[PDB]
């Protein structure tokens, strides 16, 4: 969840929002330990919850995220209904477990691509375009992430656009991201420069990624 | 002496205007078939199945027409080369349907077959039904037959099943014509389709237009 403000101007200036859960076990083995695990239910649900209870007021807000990168667990489930239930208002989307589970109302792939598959075991990347008509699939396709705009890159967008405006199903996406994650440094004349993981003895670090 | 009036075009004509050839005559097989009066004037095949098609249950509606009688049977027998796999025999006179009876002049008889070896066109298993009327102690009025090939089409979940396996049609659409003899089919030329569309990774056909 966000600074109250960006609620606030995004209402006023017109954004759609989703807004998200502080919750994401990215580093966890399998990524969903915690969160298919009821000791850390209680913990997570309040991630949820007093999001809601913040944020169900604002109009710009059109979508609940119940978090990003924690695999699939039961408390995942439990949470979902949770929000159905109590705000039946909007749909409540979340991309772990392979992007299309029970605890999603919106198909929300990151980083599947439009015509090529990506066969990943127990949690493959389809082409966005046949992950539509998989046997008995009928929901809308939604990125969350995709075209990973890392330095020199958005190489293939026209190709994504082509096929959002061909396809009534695959009603777009959310691209990767909106600003690099660099700080500010000083030289010995005081010039500032860009830094990244580890400019600032931070290690282990992942470099630019960040950016 | 036959004497057949043929015209060319008629009101069917209307409903007959496939691309191809427009011709007319007595183009197909003509036959004389002599049945008794007591008499199997309809028959028809059903195979259903377990999950795991492991186990069939053959059955056969068998319909008569002619005088009934408490003597009369049908014997479905079902063959797998000369091994007589599974058999039944009742009277006739079918379940109550309505208000009104059953069909006196009906038989249904079920089969079960265990491990039924399937048909597709990878591996075209067929099994032989002989359908006979007769008399409650064994004396034949007449027979008929027909390969029966057990499989399942069913679609489900958005896809073609067969046998519970989705299919992938490798099809193409074949009009009956010759280059001498026009629109009359023998076995020679329809043989020799065959051969080429199978030599040629093709399994299905579609009886384009008729
Ligand atoms: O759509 C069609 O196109 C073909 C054109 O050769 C042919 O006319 C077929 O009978 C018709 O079904
Ligand atoms: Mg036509
Ligand atoms: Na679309
Ligand atoms: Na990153």
């Amino acid at each position: 969840p966000n600074h109250p403000l960006w609620y606030t101007l995004c209402d006023r200036y017109g954004l759609y929002v989703v807004d998200e859960a502080n919750i994401e076990t990215h580093g966890m083995v399998p990524m969903n330990r915690l969160t298919d695990d009821p000791r850390w239910l209680p913990a997570m649900s309040e991630r949820v919850t007093r999001m809601v209870q913040r944020d169900r007021n604002h109009p710009s807000v059109i979508i609940w995220s119940l978090g990003t990168e924690s695999g699939h667990g039961a408390n995942h489930d439990a949470l979902y209904r949770w929000i159905k239930s109590v705000d039946p208002s909007r749909p409540v989307q979340y991309e772990g477990g392979g992007a299309d589970t029970t605890a999603t109302d919106i198909i929300c792939p990151m980083y599947a691509r439009v015509d090529e598959d990506q066969p990943f075991p127990a949690v493959p990347k389809w082409s966005i375009k046949k992950w539509l008509s998989l046997p008995g699939e009928t929901r809308p396709l939604i990125l969350c992430e995709y075209a990973h705009a890392m330095g020199n890159s958005l190489g293939g967008f026209a190709k994504y656009w082509q096929a959002f405006r061909q396809y009534p199903r695959l009603q777009g996406g959310f691209v990767w991201d909106w600003v690099d994650q660099s700080l500010i440094k000083y030289d010995e004349n005081g010039n500032p420069w860009s830094a990244y993981g580890g400019d600032f003895g931070d290690t282990p670090n992942d470099r630019q990624f960040c950016m | 002496r036959l004497a057949v009036m043929v015209l060319r075009w008629s009101d069917g004509s209307y409903l007959e205007d496939q691309d191809m050839w427009r011709m007319s005559g007595i183009f197909r097989d003509v036959s004389l078939l002599h049945k008794p009066t007591t008499q199997i004037s309809d028959f028809h095949v059903a195979t259903r199945f377990n999950d795991d098609f492991s186990r069939a249950v053959l059955e056969a509606e068998v319909q008569m027409c002619g005088e009934l009688r408490d003597y009369l049977r049908v014997t479905v027998s079902l063959w797998q080369g000369e091994t007589q796999v599974a058999s039944g025999t009742a009277p006739f006179g079918g379940e109550i349907i309505d208000e009104r009876g059953g069909y006196a002049d009906r038989v249904t008889l079920r089969l079960n077959v265990e491990n039924p070896k399937l048909w597709s066109a990878e591996i075209p298993n067929l099994y032989r039904a002989v359908v006979e009327l007769h008399t409650a102690d064994g004396t034949l009025i007449e027979a008929e037959a027909c390969d029966v090939g057990f499989r399942e089409v069913r679609i489900e979940n958005g896809l073609l099943l067969l046998n519970g396996k989705p299919l992938l049609i490798r099809g193409v659409n074949r009009h009956e014509h010759h280059p001498l003899h026009g629109q009359v089919m023998d076995e020679q030329t329809m043989v020799q389709d065959i051969l080429l569309m199978k030599q040629n990774n093709f399994n299905a056909v579609r009886c384009s237009h008729y």
